[PDB]
RNA sequence: CCCAUGAACGAGGAAUUCCCAGUAAGUGCGGGUCAUAAGCUUGCGUUGAUUAAGUCCCUGCCCUUUGUACACACCGCCCGU
RNA sequence: CGCAAGACGGACCAGAGCGAAAGCAUUUGCCAAGAAUGUUUUCAUUAAUCAAGAACGAAAGUCGGAGGUUCGAAGACGAUCAGAUACCGUCGUAGUUCCGACCAUAAACGAUGCCGACCGGCGAUGCGGCGGCGUUAUUCCCAUGACCCGCCGGGCAGCUUCCGGGAAACCAAAGUCUUUGGGUUCCGGGGGGAGUAUGGUUGCAAAGCUGAAACUUAAAGGAAUUGACGGAAGGGCACCACC
């Protein structure tokens, strides 16, 4: 039986997709199958952030922003709890969650 | 010993700050990168394979530099921070964040903040398999 | 055995006449044993200084690779090596519902340094625009790279160095270009990425003194 | 078994006839 | 650093392994306008008085 | 824990749907009414029952209960829902209308209504949400 | 019952039990068993606290979604030499 | 701070585009192609599907050259384990890269032949054309670009629906089927033996295509429902849990 109508990927009208590498594991995957994150995180985390901000040397900095973009094959994504499994009527939602 | 500079103007170095997953470098050379005054690691200060990249080595490595350089005359570092990069991870270990709040509580002074790690446009092959490391 | 940074003596390092502020720090190098001579290993040295630190008022996110040719007295004599951004801005133009547009020329100036110049812009977003994509045809792409080229080519070709760093503090070129290409398609985050140095002359001293104030 | 291998078994299986057969 | 005090505002509710601290909002007796989120190990209550030997780490929210 | 079981909720509903006027917000008369009217085997059920006629009683005083439905009340409540200003909403000296109803109401062969006034139409066709 | 004799034991390793108020714990007393008999058990008083007003971290146990080739139900089913 | 050698074209990159399918992503130039749209051009049935016969055809593999950065079957070790000829780690051959000849196989998948007609809605999206206030490049001129509101046509799709189907999952085709016939190609007939033996044919080889029988067996299998279980994810509870 069919899980997926999408087939899990997204492709659509091509044939074949570039393989990526996963971040965690370096596994081969399709680009489009794979699950993508994009963190801009404070390269400074906030408990640090004050002791930063006393020992710098200018007025109003700001500290840097680190943009990474993290590719996560299927087993690292369950494994990881990046994506949960859901229902069979929970899993045709496809708006990203809240957070 | 060192520069003969006035009580408010400061002396700067640049800090490279290698936070891989096996261990932490805490590298202070010239503003120029050429001439090093510290490099210490966490290897350098636990005598264990698993603490070589803990937040404590990170953290003795960062006060022991910047003890150094106090001692070498410099008072405000200039911060690039990098991780292994390549084809490998992106994101920094955990001894970044412990080294900088270890140097930046030292009482040396912050200069600005930089990300430096190798970014390839399209790399090699990935050391794992077309499987990956399975464990 | 002996610690080396007794031997080792201090100099300091002088930003070209370009730049408001002239002092940008300090270099320690060791002292002249027979054949190794303090200049020698001073000369060949990049200092990577943000714009912040070199004027006044600038902006921090580009920053300037200078370069030593000369040392006297207790001074090193930089001249312009590049210039690059920072990679958080350059990593935070990179929107996932824009089109980026890329080009890069190999333009020399008058005074004999083949420079490579790189520019980079963004496709905007009106302000009326419902559709989420602001994507950029493949002739339009193209026909804003060619007017990206030759505005660089004829800003760089016709100066000298000293200029050229004149119009690169401000990015002048940058607004030269989104002005330029607002009819094709409207341009966002349009900047001079890099500029790198292919190509110098023989080291002469007089212009440098020029240069360097 | 699988049918990957129980298909690989049966090709040396050939390999060995076709080599005894010579 | 000083020691310095301050005043239980609000308790914001239980964390920990076992959930054994109370992480509660703190304002300051003297400054009286800047506030922080601290965990306080033991039995806490509306407008009791904590003292702080260090006195500008936050408690992670939630 | 005091959460009143159904035997205790119901038969309290159906005491005061039954015996409103008798009723107030005094338990110990509610107590006696309640031992009066019904036939509770337990002094425990029986304060239990008149505690929650009472709040339920407090809680009819500002307003109504979705139990509870008292014949003689709903008369009182359209009553108070019988309100009618002094002139009707509706009745307006001019109304705005745009170009397009007032065609259409020309259309209809009413366009010689004079309390219309046409006003301006928008100017930019922006009225969809940006989608992403 | 008496008189003698006078051992280990100086607070107990890994590891574990039971407990939220007249409670734990000290302390006796009754019932049963009982010709003779309580270091047991079942009840009773008497003296009377420390700490907590919380959480799923450990241990379970419930759900809920999900997978199954199980349905004697994972102590299942099942593959090859 | 420089030099070199090979590989690869990140982020932009999408349920977006192109190609018959495998497949296709740095700039620029050249070369020949191509669908859709536009059309009161032209021919005038020239068409649809296809035994035979042809072109292309991932990766791996085979012969020659060139090159060999990274990765890496095999192999040599180090760990883990009761054992590990594995999972993890170190090194590392063939290969991975280019050119020229073979190979013609994939879960080569939409597990859904191609052509044509009819049968519900809705919002988007890519290309082309047709309209329309009003904003932007500009500062003034028409432009033509960037938005905005519609329409038409061909596409990749999506949501929805008591169209109707179906064992059901589901499908706007997998509908217009006992109210059974639009045209046409391939192909299946309980499970194993078996895609095996044999013969033929292609190939340097590995192998490809075609392809049985004896014998054995009452089931094998598909969807869906309850439980039970899980080394899956979430909650909740208890001093026979914890704090
Ligand atoms: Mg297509
Ligand atoms: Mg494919
Ligand atoms: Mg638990
Ligand atoms: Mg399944
Ligand atoms: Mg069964
Ligand atoms: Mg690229
Ligand atoms: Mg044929
Ligand atoms: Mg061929
Ligand atoms: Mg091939
Ligand atoms: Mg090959
Ligand atoms: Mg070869
Ligand atoms: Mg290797
Ligand atoms: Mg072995
Ligand atoms: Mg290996
Ligand atoms: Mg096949
Ligand atoms: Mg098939
Ligand atoms: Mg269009
Ligand atoms: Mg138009
Ligand atoms: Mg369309
Ligand atoms: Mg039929
Ligand atoms: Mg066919
Ligand atoms: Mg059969
Ligand atoms: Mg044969
Ligand atoms: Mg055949
Ligand atoms: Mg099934
Ligand atoms: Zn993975």
């Amino acid at each position: 039986t069919k899980k997926r109508r999408n087939n899990g990927r997204a492709k659509k009208g091509r044939g074949h997709v570039q393989p990526i590498r996963c971040t965690n594991c370096a596994r081969c995957v399709p680009k489009d199958k794979a699950i993508k994150k994009f963190v801009i995180r404070n390269i400074v985390e906030a408990a640090a952030v004050r002791d930063i901000s006393e020992a710098s040397v200018f007025d109003a900095y700001v500290l840097p922003k680190l943009y990474v973009k993290l590719h996560y094959c299927v087993s690292c994504v369950i494994h990881s709890k990046v994506v949960r499994n859901r229902s069979r009527e929970a899993r045709k939602d496809r708006t990203p969650p809240p957070r | 010993l060192g520069p003969q500079v006035a009580e408010g103007e400061n002396v700067f170095g640049v800090c490279h700050i290698f936070a891989s997953f096996n261990d932490t470098f805490v590298h202070v050379t010239d503003l120029s990168g050429k001439e090093t005054i510290c490099r210490v690691t966490g290897g350098m200060k636990v005598k264990a394979d698993r603490d070589e990249s803990s937040p404590y080595a990170a953290m003795l490595a960062a006060q022991d530099v910047a003890q150094r350089c106090k001692e070498l005359g410099i008072t405000a570092l200039h911060i690039k921070l990098r991780a292994t990069g390549g084809n490998r991870t992106k994101t920094p270990g955990p001894g970044a964040q412990s080294a900088l709040r270890a140097l930046a509580r030292s009482g040396m002074k912050i200069g600005r903040i930089e990300d430096v790690t190798p970014i390839p446009s399209d790399s090699t092959r990935r050391k794992g398999g077309r499987r990956g490391r399975r464990l | 055995v002996v610690d080396p940074f007794s031997k080792k003596d201090w100099y300091d390092v002088k930003a070209p006449a370009m730049f408001n502020i002239r002092n940008i720090g300090k270099t320690l190098v060791t002292r002249t044993q027979g054949t190794k001579i303090a200049s020698d290993g001073l000369k060949g040295r990049v200092f990577e200084v943000s714009l912040a630190d070199l004027q006044n008022d600038e902006v921090a996110f580009r920053k300037f690779k200078l370069i030593t040719e000369d040392v006297q007295g207790k001074n090193c004599l930089t001249n312009f090596h590049g210039m690059d951004l920072t990679r958080d801005k350059m990593c935070s133009m990179v929107k996932k519902w824009q089109t980026m547009i890329e080009a890069h020329v190999d333009v020399k100036t008058t005074d004999g340094y083949l420079l490579r110049l790189f520019c980079v812009g963004f496709t905007k977003k009106r302000n009326n625009q419902i559709r989420k994509t602001s994507y950029a045809q493949h002739q339009q792409v193209r026909q804003i790279r060619k007017k990206m080229m030759e505005i660089m080519t004829r800003e760089v070709q016709t100066n000298d160095l000293k200029e050229v760093v004149n119009k690169l503090i401000p990015d002048s070129i940058g607004k030269d270009i989104e002005k330029a290409c607002q009819s094709i398609y409207p341009l966002h985050d349009v900047f001079v990425r890099k500029v790198k140095m292919l190509k110098k002359p023989k080291f002469e001293l007089g212009k440098l003194m020029e240069l360097h104030g | 078994m699988r049918a990957k291998w129980r298909k690989k078994r049966m090709r040396r299986l050939k390999r060995k006839r076709r080599k005894m057969r010579q | 650093q000083p020691i310095k005090l301050a005043r239980v505002t609000k308790v914001l509710g239980r964390t920990g392994s076992q959930g054994q601290c109370t992480q509660v909002r703190v304002e300051f007796m003297d400054d009286t306008s800047r506030s922080i989120i601290r965990n306080v190990k033991g039995p806490v209550r509306e407008g009791d008085v904590l003292t702080l030997l260090e006195s500008e780490r936050e408690a992670r929210r939630l | 824990g005091r959460v009143r079981t159904k035997t205790v909720k119901k038969a309290a509903r159906v005491i005061i749907e039954k015996y409103y006027t008798r009723l107030g917000n005094d338990f110990h008369t509610n107590k006696r009414v309640c031992e009066e009217i019904a036939i509770i085997p337990s002094k425990k059920l029986r304060n239990k029952i008149a505690g929650y006629v009472t709040h339920l009683m407090k809680r009819i005083q500002r307003g109504p209960v979705r139990g509870i439905s008292i014949k003689l009340q709903e008369e009182e409540r359209e009553r108070r829902d019988n309100y009618v200003p002094e002139v009707s909403a509706l009745d307006q000296e001019i109304i705005e209308v745009d170009p397009d109803t007032k065609e259409m109401l020309k259309l209809l062969d009413f366009g010689s209504l004079s309390n219309l006034q046409v006003t301006q139409p928008t100017v930019g066709m922006n009225f969809k949400t940006p989608r992403g």
